[PDB]
C-alpha cells in the first residue's frame, strides 16, 4: 500500500498571457481568420470557466472541470464574429455556408469553443460594413487552411474577364450590421482553442507546484501529467536527447526522465 | 551526472618515446543489443578551437596520423601516443556521450623533457618618470630555466613581504624548449622613503645556491 | 562548406544580456541538432543547452534552467543564445557545436571560432608606458637586458613591438596579468649583446585598438 504521493513540474513562474486574445479589439473577420501561438506559460483554466459572461462554451476531448491536471506542447487560439444563427455551425461534423466555405473544424479536434454577445460593442446605426464573410466558394475546405485570395468567378461556360455580372459574383460582401433587427441576426465573437501533444518536452502547463522525490518506496507518482503507482529506482538506459518517457513491451511505462534534473528513473511494481 | 576523473594531471616525455593518458568514469558506458562504448578524445591548442581526434573510443577520423591510437572497455581508457613530435604539444580532453550531461574530462599538457639549465637574474631599479606618478614598480626576472618550479622570495631590509607581488610565466619555447619567469613587486610613493635595501632570491634544482643579486637604492 | 561562423567579442557591464549568433553553412540546415559549450579562462570545457530545427526542444542543465534561452531561426539558417543576469564569473569564450551522424550522437566536429564574452564595471581607457633602466655595472657576459613597461589599459587587446620590426630574436613578450582595480598590466623584455650597449637605438612601440592609441617610446642606458 502507498505511503506518500510526489508531484514534479517544471520550474516556471510566467502567467499566461490569455487576455490579449479576449481583452483586445480590432479582431478579423472570418475568411481571414486569426491566429496565436502560446508555449512556455503557466495557465488557469478555472477563472476562464468560471466566467459568467459567456453564452456557448462546450468543448471536447477534455471535461470541462480537472482541466489543471494536463499538460501540453502548444495553444493555437482562433477568434471571428459569427452571426448568431450560426454559433451552433462552429462545431465538429457540422454543414453549412460558413463552416464548409471559410472555416471547417475538424472532427478529431480536441479542444475548446467559446462564443458571446458583443452587440452593445460591434453594432453601429446605419450599417457596420466592417466585419464582412466570404458567402460564394468553389471547392470545400480541408480542416485548418485560410483562403486570401479574391480571384473572381466564372460559374458559366463564358468567361467573364475579371468584371462582375452574369455568371460571374462578386464572392465578398457586406454583414450589414444593425442593433435594430431580431436575435438571429445578431453577431457573436468566437474564439477556438485547439491543443496537441507529441513526443517532447512540455511546454505550457496548469497550476500546483511540486515536492521533494523518494526512492525506495512504494509511491504513488505523477510526472507531467503522467499517473502512476510503484517503487522509484536508479536505473541505465539509452535516452535520447527529447524522448521523454520510454516503455518496455507490452505498453508498460518502465522509464521515466525526471524534469529540472533530466535524470532516468526506473519503475518497479510493488508487490 | 557522470563524473570523469582523469589521470594524469600532468606529464614530461621525451621525443620518440609512448605516453598514455588514462579517463576514468562513474557508469558502465558500454549498451548491450550494439556492444559499442561511447567515448571521445579531442585536441587543443592555445587560440583554437578543440578539433576530433578519436571517436567510438576504437577508431579516428580522416587525417589524423597512426601515431594516435585509442584502446579500452567498461569503465577506463587509454591514449597510448606512438611516437611525439615537437608539433604534438597540446591540451587533451575526454568525453562522453551516453547521457544528457555531456561531461567531459580536466585536460593533461605535455611537454618536451629536456636536460636541466640554470636561470639567469637580472634586476631592474624603477624609473625617475614613474616616481611622479606615486607608484613604485621592481621587476627581477628569470631567463631560461627548467623545470618549471622556482622558488622567487623578495626582501626588502632583510624583510619577507607577500601579498604584493605578481608572477608571470612565459609558455614553452618552440627553440629550446625553456622558459622566462617574472615577478614584479608594486607600492606606494608613500613606503618608498623608509627602506634602504631590495633585492629577489632565486631557488631552482640547477643551482646549489641561492643567487643573490642585491640593489640598493642610489647606486650605493 | 561545413562550417559555423559567429560574431565579435563583447564586454558589458553586469546585470546587461548577451545575444550570440551562429551562422551556418554547407550542409541542410534541418536535419542535425546544435549544441553550445563554454569555456572559462584556464578551466575546462562545459555544457549548456542544445537546440534543433524544425521546432524542438531547448533542454539546459539545473544551474541554466531558468536563465539561457536559446532561441531558432530558418532562411537565414541562424541560432541565438540570449543569456541574462550576468555576474563577475561569466567571463569566457563560446562555442557553437553540431551533431553530426544523427542517432544518439555527439562528435562535435565543426566547432565555431567563438566569441569572447567580458563582464566588467571598468571604463576604457589607454595605456601608459614606461622603461626599465638597465644596471650600469651589470656585465655578466657579452650580454644584456632591457625592458618596456605597459600599464592600467583596459579593453585587452595589446600589440607590443621593438624597433618597428628591426629587432626579432631575444623578445619575450608574458601574458597580462588583472589587478584589484580591474586593469591590466604587461611588460616587455629583450636580451641584446653588452659590448653594444651604446651604439645603436631602441624604440618599443605599443598599439591599444579600442582606444585607438599608438605610443613609442625609447629605453636608453642610465647616466
Ligand atoms: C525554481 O526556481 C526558483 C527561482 O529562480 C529557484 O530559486 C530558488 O528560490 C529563491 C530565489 O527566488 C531562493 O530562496 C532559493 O534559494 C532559490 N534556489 C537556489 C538554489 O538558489 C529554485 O532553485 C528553483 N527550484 C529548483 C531549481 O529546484
Amino acid at each position: 500500500q502507498p505511503t506518500e504521493s510526489i508531484v514534479r513540474f517544471p520550474n516556471i513562474t510566467n502567467l499566461c498571457p490569455f487576455g490579449e486574445v479576449f481583452n483586445a479589439t480590432r479582431f478579423a473577420s472570418v475568411y481571414a481568420w486569426n491566429r496565436k501561438r502560446i508555449s512556455n506559460c503557466v495557465a488557469d483554466y478555472s477563472v476562464l470557466y468560471n466566467s459568467a459572461s459567456f453564452s456557448t462554451f462546450k468543448c471536447y476531448g477534455v471535461s470541462p472541470t480537472k482541466l489543471n491536471d494536463l499538460c501540453f506542447t502548444n495553444v493555437y487560439a482562433d477568434s471571428f464574429v459569427i452571426r448568431g444563427d450560426e454559433v451552433r455551425q462552429i462545431a465538429p461534423g457540422q454543414t453549412g455556408k460558413i463552416a464548409d466555405y471559410n472555416y471547417k473544424l475538424p472532427d478529431d479536434f480536441t479542444g475548446c469553443v467559446i462564443a458571446w454577445n458583443s452587440n452593445n460593442l460591434d453594432s453601429k446605426v446605419g450599417g457596420n460594413y466592417n466585419y464582412l464573410y466570404r458567402l460564394f466558394r468553389k471547392s470545400n475546405l480541408k480542416p485548418f487552411e485560410r483562403d486570401i485570395s479574391t480571384e473572381i468567378y466564372q460559374a458559366g461556360s463564358t468567361p467573364c474577364n475579371g468584371v462582375e455580372g452574369f455568371n460571374c459574383y462578386f464572392p465578398l460582401q457586406s454583414y450589414g450590421f444593425q442593433p435594430t433587427n431580431g436575435v438571429g441576426y445578431q453577431p457573436y465573437r468566437v474564439v477556438v482553442l485547439s491543443f496537441e501533444l507529441l513526443h517532447a518536452p512540455a511546454t505550457v502547463c496548469g497550476p500546483k507546484k511540486s515536492t521533494n522525490l523518494v526512492k525506495n518506496k512504494c509511491v504513488n507518482f505523477n510526472f507531467n501529467g503522467l499517473t502512476g503507482t510503484g517503487v522509484l529506482t536508479e536505473s541505465n538506459k539509452k535516452f535520447l536527447p527529447f524522448q521523454q518517457f520510454g516503455r518496455d513491451i507490452a505498453d508498460t511505462t518502465d522509464a521515466v526522465r525526471d524534469p529540472q534534473t533530466l535524470e532516468i528513473l526506473d519503475i518497479t511494481p510493488c508487490s | 551526472d557522470i563524473v570523469m576523473t582523469q589521470s594524469p594531471d600532468s606529464l614530461a616525455v621525451s621525443l620518440g618515446e609512448r605516453a598514455t593518458i588514462n579517463c576514468k568514469s562513474s557508469r558502465n558506458v558500454l549498451y548491450s543489443s550494439n556492444n559499442k562504448n561511447y567515448l571521445a578524445w579531442y585536441q587543443q591548442k592555445p587560440g583554437q578551437p578543440p578539433k576530433l581526434l578519436i571517436y567510438w573510443a576504437s577508431a579516428r577520423e580522416s587525417g589524423v596520423p597512426d601515431r594516435f591510437s585509442g584502446s579500452g572497455s567498461g569503465t577506463d581508457f587509454t591514449l597510448t601516443i606512438s611516437s611525439l613530435q615537437a608539433e604534438d604539444v597540446a591540451v587533451y580532453y575526454c568525453q562522453q556521450y551516453y547521457n544528457t550531461p555531456y561531461t567531459f574530462g580536466q585536460g593533461t599538457k605535455l611537454e618536451i623533457k629536456r636536460t636541466v639549465a640554470a636561470p639567469s637574474v637580472f634586476i631592474f631599479p624603477p624609473s625617475d618618470e614613474q616616481l611622479k606618478s606615486g607608484t613604485a614598480s621592481v621587476v627581477c626576472l628569470l631567463n631560461n630555466f627548467y623545470p618549471r618550479e622556482a622558488k622567487v622570495q623578495w626582501k626588502v631590509d632583510n624583510a619577507l613581504q607577500s601579498g604584493n607581488s605578481q608572477e608571470s610565466v612565459t609558455e614553452q619555447d618552440s627553440k629550446d624548449s625553456t622558459y622566462s619567469l617574472s615577478s614584479t613587486l608594486t607600492l606606494s610613493k608613500a613606503d618608498y622613503e623608509k627602506h634602504k635595501v631590495y633585492a629577489c632570491e632565486v631557488t631552482h634544482q640547477g643551482l646549489s645556491s641561492p643567487v643573490t643579486k642585491s640593489f640598493n637604492r642610489g647606486e650605493c | 562548406q561545413v562550417q559555423l561562423v559567429q560574431s565579435g567579442a563583447e564586454v558589458k557591464k553586469p546585470g546587461a544580456s548577451v545575444k550570440v549568433s551562429c551562422k551556418a553553412s554547407g550542409y541542410t540546415f534541418t536535419s542535425f541538432y546544435i549544441h553550445w559549450v563554454r569555456q572559462a579562462p584556464g578551466q575546462g570545457l562545459e555544457w549548456m543547452g542544445i537546440i534543433d530545427p524544425s521546432g524542438g526542444s531547448t533542454s539546459y542543465p539545473q544551474k541554466f534552467q531558468g536563465r539561457v534561452t536559446m532561441t531558432r531561426d530558418t532562411s537565414t539558417s541562424t541560432v541565438y543564445m540570449d543569456l541574462s543576469s550576468l555576474r563577475s564569473e561569466d567571463t569566457a569564450v563560446y562555442y557553437c557545436t553540431r551533431d553530426g551522424s544523427a542517432g544518439d550522437n555527439s562528435w562535435f566536429d565543426p566547432w565555431g571560432q567563438g566569441t569572447l564574452v567580458t563582464v566588467s564595471s571598468a571604463s576604457t581607457k589607454g595605456p601608459s608606458v614606461f622603461p626599465l633602466a638597465p644596471s650600469s655595472k651589470s656585465t655578466s657576459g657579452g650580454t644584456a637586458a632591457l625592458g618596456c613597461l605597459v600599464k592600467d589599459y583596459f579593453p585587452e587587446p595589446v600589440t607590443v613591438s621593438w624597433n618597428s620590426g628591426a629587432l626579432t630574436s631575444g623578445v619575450h613578450t608574458f601574458p597580462a596579468v588583472l589587478q584589484s582595480s580591474g586593469l591590466y598590466s604587461l611588460s616587455s623584455v629583450v636580451t641584446v649583446p653588452s659590448s653594444s650597449l651604446g651604439t645603436q637605438t631602441y624604440i618599443c612601440n605599443v598599439n591599444h585598438k579600442p582606444s585607438n592609441t599608438k605610443v613609442d617610446k625609447r629605453v636608453e642606458p642610465k647616466s
